[PDB]
This record gives structure tokens, C-alpha cells and sequence, in this order.
């Protein structure tokens, strides 16, 4: 359960990602691609070439439902309903991937945001992600 | 596949007492009832909206006894897997798209199998003899993953 | 979350388990003892020799947890409050070892209950003992 | 390892540029804070109630020197980790308890900090590399449990 440190932390470091949050989901997907090969399986229709603008795409989109939900930290069951919906009856990811894009997101923030990414906003975020994970798996059976 | 001479004697043992035809069924079909997102790979199986309507799917069965007949054959080159299960890794990979997790639910949901139909006789030492099979042959399975 | 279907199908196994919880627990500690070696890493003060007393001693407290559980189907929550805590501040068990018990007990069961470990009431446990597991790891940060 | 020549001597040049002493300290400490389970290995340290308390402790930052100068003489064996290990295997096993589960932990805390000083350095790459070594050396560690 994120603690109200917690979410402070979050709101903070994400609040410095801001407009780069776009950049910032393609680079974690792309870490991703890579680190954890196996995650392609679920993109077999991406070009998961470098710069690939079906990557970028992506990449925006996730970043966006992030923000979402940083914004809704206080509901986010109900802001990410749809996608927890997506997930689990349709894209049907499995959910050990969550944990290797969470992991991907941590390195990506810590490599931009040098000052902010402390011990204490580390595992604030990653308790987040943790969440948010929960959040997008907990309908699939 | 850290395999005493007397893990994989149980092994062989016990599998000489199992029904492939059988089993393949049972292992798929309680694979897509206990974790219902694999059913994302067999979207022109039909109707898998209830249990029985996935255990009883001839679809379903007939893959079963594929990939038991496959698993079986793995069996007899516990020496070389990654080697036996090449061409199939790469199909996996390539062509089917399966997230290898999938391999290691099948594994555990097939040694609960093994524990349904052998009873006592699925030994807790047993177990943990199929237990370092099932993880081989997942390991095998995702080696050409790329 | 448990449906009301889960819910029927967990009082009844369980329901079949009796008076064997306890042999069961135990058994379920010996399987994964020889199966995930690793978690003998939490018993080094255990004698973990078959037909240890330690062990007999030990599945029935795991036993009755799960038989407390299954009393309180509609308040786990509450009802496991207390070994939530004890697992987050003493014991401190990665959570990943949660899992392997689970598989274990699965195991065991389906050994035991070979008319009542349907497909259905199969999928009912798993689900149930990933709940219990979920509760005694939610204060862990 | 499964290390290309390329993807040895991505990891070998960044390595050079790595402060053992301050990146040990790190790792360790943010492992200590992120998953507060894994303290219960370090009682006698003292103090870890809060992150100043464990980023802040001596004992802690000694520790993790001693933890990455291990990791950092594996580097030179990165063709036989397990037989570098071996005996450092044995003793995680038969004296310390440690569950391996934390030398993954540790991994992934280690890619975080690596991340997180060199930024652009870092690249996705590079990660990929990295994230083999992590998982090679844990492996490694783990490879003597029993
Ligand atoms: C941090 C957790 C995640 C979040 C917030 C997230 C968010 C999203 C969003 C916002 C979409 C787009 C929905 C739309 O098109 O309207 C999406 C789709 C998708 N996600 Fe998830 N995702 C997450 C984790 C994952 C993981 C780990 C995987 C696989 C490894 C994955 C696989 C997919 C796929 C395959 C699609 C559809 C791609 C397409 O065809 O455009 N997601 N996700
Ligand atoms: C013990 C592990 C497994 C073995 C030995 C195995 C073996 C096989 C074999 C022999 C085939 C037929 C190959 C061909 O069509 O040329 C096959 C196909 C297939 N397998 Fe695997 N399999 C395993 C696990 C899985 C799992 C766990 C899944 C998904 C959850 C899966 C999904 C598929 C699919 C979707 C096909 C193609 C079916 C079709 O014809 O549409 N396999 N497998
Ligand atoms: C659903 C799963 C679990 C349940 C229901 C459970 C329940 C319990 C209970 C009732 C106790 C005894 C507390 C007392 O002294 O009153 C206990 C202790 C303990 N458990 Fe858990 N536990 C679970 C999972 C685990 C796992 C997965 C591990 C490690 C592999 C673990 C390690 C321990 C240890 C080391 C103790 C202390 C035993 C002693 O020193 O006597 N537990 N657990
Ligand atoms: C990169 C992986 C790791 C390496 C290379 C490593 C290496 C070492 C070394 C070289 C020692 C010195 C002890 C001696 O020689 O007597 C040590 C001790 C120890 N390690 Fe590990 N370690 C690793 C991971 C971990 C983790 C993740 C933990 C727990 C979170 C851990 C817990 C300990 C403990 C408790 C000691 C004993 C220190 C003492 O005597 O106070 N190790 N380790």
C-alpha cells in the first residue's frame, strides 16, 4: 500500500519527467525489447527496430496512463478499469512481463533524472509500479 | 538438469505407467481453466468459455497429446534436450509467438497431473525429480527465444 | 478476487481435507523442502529429516492458518492480520517463496482428493492460496 | 556466458570507469531500502530504520565494497563464473542462508545504480549486456545450493 511519503515522492519524479514522459515510455520499451527478449512475443505486428515510430507510438501511450495514474494515485482501480479490462480479456499479457517493464521504467528514470532518482523516490516508484501492475492484472481470472 | 542416475530412474519409472494420450489432454485443458490468459494462443479452438467446455474440446485434447507425444519423446534424451527441442524452440519463437512463462505453468500444472493420477505414488522425491524435467524442458524450449 | 463459485469450491475441498490438514501441511513442507532446497534457507533451525517432529510441529501451524483462512473466506484480510505482520517484520520470507508453497500444497492436495481436484476447484486453490499468500505479504513496504 | 565479444567489452569498459567503494556502498544500501526484507540478514549493522539511517551506516558501505570487489574479480572469469563462486556458493548456502533470490534482487538494484551514475553512458545496449552478467553471476551464486 503506497503511504502518503509514497505518493509524494511519486507526484515529485514524475513532475520532473513531464514533457519528456513520451520519450521516456519508448526508451523503457526499447530497454525492454532487448534485456528481456522474450517480451517481443507480444509484438509480433511492432517494427521493433530502433526509432520505429510504432515504438514511439507505444511508447506514448503507456507514459500517458502513467501520468493518469500518478494523478488518480488515490484511485487507481478506477482510473485504469479499462486498461485492467484490455488486459485481461483481450492483450492477455502474462503477468511475470509486468515486472520487467517496471524494472526497464526504474533504470530509464534513474538515467535522466540523476538528482531525483534517491534511494527513498526508488523505492517509492517501484512500490508504484508494483501497484499499478497489480492494478492491470487483477481481472484475469 | 542435474539428474542422479536414480531422479531419472524414477523418472522413466513412473512414466512408463502414464497415459500420454490422457495426460496431454488434462495438462492443456486445466492449463487454459487455471490460467485462462494462455488461451490467447488457441483462439480458433472455439469454445473454451467453461471448463468442460475446455476439457472436453477435441481441439484441445488432440493438441495435448502433441505436445505430451513431444514431452514424451524429450524423455528419452534427458541427455540433450536443448538439442531435441531446437527446431521446436525456434517454431515456438518465430512463429507461434509464446511467451516461454507459458512452458513453466504447463510443467507445474502437468507434475499436479502426475500427483491427480499416481496419487502416493507421486512421491515427494519423485516430485522434485520431475520438477528439475518439467524446468529442463522449459529451458530447452525458450533456448532459441531471440 | 474469489467469486462465490471459488468460494464453494475451496469450503468443499477444504471441507474433504478434515482432520488431515495437519499431515498435509507437513507433507507439503517435505515437497518443498526436496523440490526448492533454497527455502531451507528460512529453517536452518529445523531438523528437516523425514518424520521431522519440527516439520509435523510446523504443517499443522500452517494447517490451522489455512483452515483459519477458509473460516474467514469473506474477511482474510482481518482474519490473517496477524501473520501478515509476523512474515513482514520477523520472518521476512522473500515473497517469491509464497509460490513455491502454494505449488506444493497443490500437490499435495491433488494427491489426496483425486474426485474433488476438478479442473474447476484446481483453479479455485490456486487462486485462494495466491489471496492467502497476497495478505501475508501485503506490509512487507 | 552467452557473452558476444561485443557484449564483453561493453561491459568491460564501463566497468573500468566504476567506483567499487561508491557504487558498492549504493547498491547495497538501496537494496537494504527498496525490498527492507532483505535486512534481515544484517542485524548486527544496526540502525536501518530509515533510508538516511541505512545510506548513512558505515557497516552497510563496508559490506558493499566487499560484496562488488567480488563481483568485480568475476568480471576476469566471466567464461567459468561457477567455478569462480564455487566456494563463495557454499558458504551463502551452508553459513549465511541468504535465499539467491537476493542476489537477484541485488542485480537489478545494481543496474539501477549503474544506470543512474552514468545516465546516457548507459545505454539500452549496454543494459542488455549488464543484465546478463547480473543473471550469470546470481546463477553462479546460487549454483551450489543444496
Ligand atoms: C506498466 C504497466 C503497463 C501499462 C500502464 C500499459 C499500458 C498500455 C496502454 C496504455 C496500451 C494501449 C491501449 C490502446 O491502444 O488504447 C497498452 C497496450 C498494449 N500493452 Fe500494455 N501496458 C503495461 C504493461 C504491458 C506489458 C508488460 C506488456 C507486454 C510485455 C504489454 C503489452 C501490451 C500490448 C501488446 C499492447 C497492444 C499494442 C498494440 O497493438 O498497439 N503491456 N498497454
Ligand atoms: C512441453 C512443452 C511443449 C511442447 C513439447 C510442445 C510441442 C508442440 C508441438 C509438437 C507442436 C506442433 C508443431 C507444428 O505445428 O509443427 C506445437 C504447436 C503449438 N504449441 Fe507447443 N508445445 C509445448 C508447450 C506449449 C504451450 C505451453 C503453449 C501455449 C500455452 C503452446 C502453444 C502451441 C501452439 C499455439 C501451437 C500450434 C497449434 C496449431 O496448430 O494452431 N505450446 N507444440
Ligand atoms: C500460505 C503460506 C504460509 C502460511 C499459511 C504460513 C503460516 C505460518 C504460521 C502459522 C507460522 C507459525 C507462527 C507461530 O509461531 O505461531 C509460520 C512460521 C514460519 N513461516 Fe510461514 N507461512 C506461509 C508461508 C511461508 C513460507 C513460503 C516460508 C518460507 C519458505 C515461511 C517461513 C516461515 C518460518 C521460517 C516460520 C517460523 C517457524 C519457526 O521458527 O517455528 N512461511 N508461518
Ligand atoms: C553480487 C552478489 C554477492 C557477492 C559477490 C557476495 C560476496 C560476499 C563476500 C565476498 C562475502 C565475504 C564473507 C567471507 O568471505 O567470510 C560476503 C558475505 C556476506 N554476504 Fe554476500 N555477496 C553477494 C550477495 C549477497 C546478498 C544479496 C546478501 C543479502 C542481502 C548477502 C549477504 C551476505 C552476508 C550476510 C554476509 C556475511 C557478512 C558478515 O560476516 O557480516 N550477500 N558476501
Amino acid at each position: 500500500v503506497l503511504s502518503p511519503a509514497d505518493k509524494t515522492n511519486v507526484k515529485a519524479a514524475w513532475g520532473k519527467v513531464g514533457a519528456h514522459a513520451g520519450e521516456y515510455g519508448a526508451e523503457a520499451l526499447e530497454r525492454m525489447f532487448l534485456s528481456f527478449p522474450t517480451t517481443k512475443t507480444y509484438f509480433p505486428h511492432f517494427d521493433l527496430s530502433h526509432g520505429s515510430a510504432q515504438v514511439k507510438g507505444h511508447g506514448k501511450k503507456v507514459a500517458d496512463a502513467l501520468t493518469n495514474a500518478v494523478a488518480h494515485v488515490d484511485d487507481m482501480p478506477n482510473a485504469l478499469s479499462a486498461l485492467s479490462d484490455l488486459h485481461a480479456h483481450k492483450l492477455r499479457v502474462d503477468p511475470v512481463n509486468f515486472k520487467l517493464l517496471s524494472h526497464c521504467l526504474l533504470v530509464t528514470l534513474a538515467a535522466h533524472l540523476p538528482a531525483e532518482f534517491t534511494p527513498a523516490v526508488h523505492a517509492s516508484l517501484d512500490k508504484f509500479l508494483a501497484s499499478v501492475s497489480t492494478v492491470l492484472t487483477s481481472k484475469y481470472r | 538438469m542435474h539428474l542422479t542416475p536414480e531422479e531419472k530412474s524414477a523418472v522413466t519409472a513412473l512414466w512408463g505407467k502414464v497415459n500420454v494420450d490422457e495426460v496431454g489432454g488434462e495438462a492443456l485443458g486445466r492449463l487454459l481453466v487455471v490460467y485462462p490468459w494462455t488461451q490467447r494462443f488457441f483462439e480458433s479452438f472455439g469454445d473454451l468459455s467453461t471448463p468442460d467446455a475446455v476439457m472436453g474440446n477435441p481441439k484441445v485434447k488432440a493438441h495435448g497429446k502433441k505436445v505430451l507425444g513431444a514431452f514424451s519423446d524429450g524423455l528419452a534424451h534427458l541427455d540433450n534436450l536443448k538439442g531435441t527441442f531446437a527446431t521446436l524452440s525456434e517454431l515456438h519463437c518465430d512463429k507461434l509467438h509464446v511467451d516461454p512463462e507459458a512452458f513453466r505453468l504447463l510443467g507445474n500444472v502437468l507434475v499436479c497431473v502426475l500427483a491427480h493420477h499416481f496419487g502416493k505414488e507421486f512421491t515427494p522425491p519423485v516430485q522434485a525429480a520431475y520438477q528439475k524435467v518439467v524446468a529442463g524442458v522449459a529451458n530447452a524450449l525458450a533456448h532459441k527465444y531471440h
